[PDB]
């Protein structure tokens, strides 16, 4: 468990509609 | 039907920009959740998102079409780290 939060923390940008 | 597309672009490491995770619907809610826990820049655009939701899976890199709205994402998201 955690790789989804890992992933988030480490990004440089979230697009979303 | 919300959705929401995670982009990392470290120069040196990923060649182009890598879409690292997805989601729609209630993985979508978490991820913009995780964004604000993060302190991660979270832009709102739907056509872009659409796109890239439907043409770059995760784990893949974004494709030619991509580029340049990708890239302006990231000049306004980038920290700057002073």
């Amino acid at each position: 468990s955690g790789s989804l939060a890992n992933n988030i923390k480490k990004s440089t940008v979230i697009v979303k509609n | 039907t919300h959705i929401a597309i995670c982009l990392y672009y470290k120069l040196g490491e990923t060649p182009l920009p890598l879409v690292i995770e997805t989601g729609k619907d209630a993985k979508a809610l978490q991820i913009i959740k995780l964004a604000e826990l993060y302190d991660i820049p979270v832009i709102e655009d739907i056509p872009l998102a659409r796109s890239l939701y439907k043409n770059i899976h995760k784990g893949q890199y974004i494709t030619e079409d991509f580029f340049e709205p990708v890239a302006q994402l990231i000049r306004i998201a980038i920290d700057l780290d002073y």
